C-alpha cells in the first residue's frame, strides 16, 4: 500500500482502492501478470518516443 | 520556443501543427489518438480554414514521414472566451486516421487523480512547437522542445497580471530566457513518468515571451479529462 511510496511500484496509474494498491494503464496498454507493469498491445503505444 | 533544444528524431512524435491556406503553421496541437487532435480554443480564431500536419520536424526539407489531415469537426469549448482565456481548450476530429509511424504517435491521457498528485508534482514538464524562438523574431523552421519546471501555484498568481483561473497553471522560469512564444500556443505540455509521456497541458498564453518575472500559462488538462473523453465520443 501507499501509492505515495514509489507510486506503489506501478508503471503508470496507481489506486489505493481498499487496503492494498491497484495498478492500471493508459488506453492501449494491458496490465502485466504481476499487476504492476504495463504492456503495449500495439506498434505505437501512447506516450512512447519512437526512437 | 525561446531557448531550449531541437526535437531530435522521434523525440516529439505527438507534436502536431495547424496550417492555414498559406500552408503556414499558426498553432500547435497534441495527437491523442489516430482520429483526435488536442489544441487551444483561441487558436480556432487565428485562421480561416486549416488542416493539421504530423510527423514534421523541419518546415523546409520535406520528410517522408509527414502527412496532412483535414478536420471533420472541431469541438470547441463553449465556456471559452478571449477576455479571460479560461477554458482555452478544443479537440479536433480528423476525417482520415493518423498512420502512427516514426515521429508520429499519440500521447497518453492520464487519470485525473494520479496526474495531479504524481504528474504535476514532478519538477518539470516538456513543451514544444514551431513557434518564434524570440519575442520579435519569426516562426521557427525547426520543431523545438523545452524542459519547463512547474511553478508553485502561488508565485504564478502573484507574478501574473491577470486572473490565473483554476483551469490554468504556470510553467517556465522567472529569469532564464526560456519559455514558449507565438505560434506555440495549442501545443503539447507533457510530463514524463518512466519513459512514458502524458498530456498535462495546452500551451495557452503569457505576457510576452520569457519575460523576467513572468511565466508561461498552460490550460490544465487534468481539469478537462472527462470533457475530452466526451469529445472523443464527439459532443
Ligand atoms: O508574445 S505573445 O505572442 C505570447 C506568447 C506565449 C508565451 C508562453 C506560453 Cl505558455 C504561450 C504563449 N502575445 C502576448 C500577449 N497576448 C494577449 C494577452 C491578452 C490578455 N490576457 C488575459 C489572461 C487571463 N485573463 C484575462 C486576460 C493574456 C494574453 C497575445 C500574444
Ligand atoms: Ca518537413
Amino acid at each position: 500500500k501507499l501509492c505515495s511510496l514509489d507510486n506503489g511500484d506501478c508503471d503508470q496509474f496507481c489506486h489505493e482502492e481498499q487496503n492494498s494498491v491497484v495498478c492500471s494503464c493508459a488506453r492501449g496498454y494491458t496490465l502485466a501478470d504481476n499487476g504492476k507493469a504495463c504492456i503495449p498491445t500495439g506498434p505505437y503505444p501512447c506516450g512512447k518516443q519512437t526512437l | 520556443i525561446v531557448g531550449g533544444q531541437e526535437c531530435k528524431d522521434g523525440e516529439c512524435p505527438w507534436q502536431a501543427l495547424l496550417i492555414n491556406e498559406e500552408n503556414e503553421g499558426f498553432c500547435g496541437g497534441t495527437i491523442l489518438s489516430e482520429f483526435y487532435i488536442l489544441t487551444a480554443a483561441h487558436c480556432l480564431y487565428q485562421a480561416k480554414r486549416f488542416k493539421v500536419r504530423v510527423g514534421d520536424r523541419n518546415t523546409e526539407q520535406e520528410e517522408g514521414g509527414e502527412a496532412v489531415h483535414e478536420v471533420e469537426v472541431v469541438i470547441k469549448h463553449n465556456r471559452f472566451t478571449k477576455e479571460t482565456y479560461d477554458f482555452d481548450i478544443a479537440v479536433l476530429r480528423l476525417k482520415t486516421p493518423i498512420t502512427f509511424r516514426m515521429n508520429v504517435a499519440p500521447a497518453c491521457l492520464p487519470e485525473r487523480d494520479w496526474a495531479e498528485s504524481t504528474l504535476m508534482t514532478q519538477k518539470t514538464g516538456i513543451v514544444s512547437g514551431f513557434g518564434r524562438t524570440h519575442e520579435k523574431g519569426r516562426q521557427s523552421t525547426r520543431l523545438k522542445m523545452l524542459e519547463v519546471p512547474y511553478v508553485d501555484r502561488n508565485s504564478c498568481k502573484l507574478s501574473s497580471s491577470f486572473i490565473i483561473t483554476q483551469n490554468m497553471f504556470c510553467a517556465g522560469y522567472d529569469t532564464k530566457q526560456e519559455d514558449a512564444c507565438q505560434g506555440d500556443s495549442g501545443g503539447p505540455h507533457v510530463t514524463r513518468f518512466k519513459d512514458t509521456y502524458f498530456v498535462t497541458g495546452i500551451v495557452s498564453w503569457g505576457e510576452g515571451c520569457a519575460r523576467k518575472g513572468k511565466y508561461g500559462i498552460y490550460t490544465k488538462v487534468t481539469a478537462f479529462l472527462k470533457w475530452i473523453d466526451r469529445s472523443m465520443k464527439t459532443r
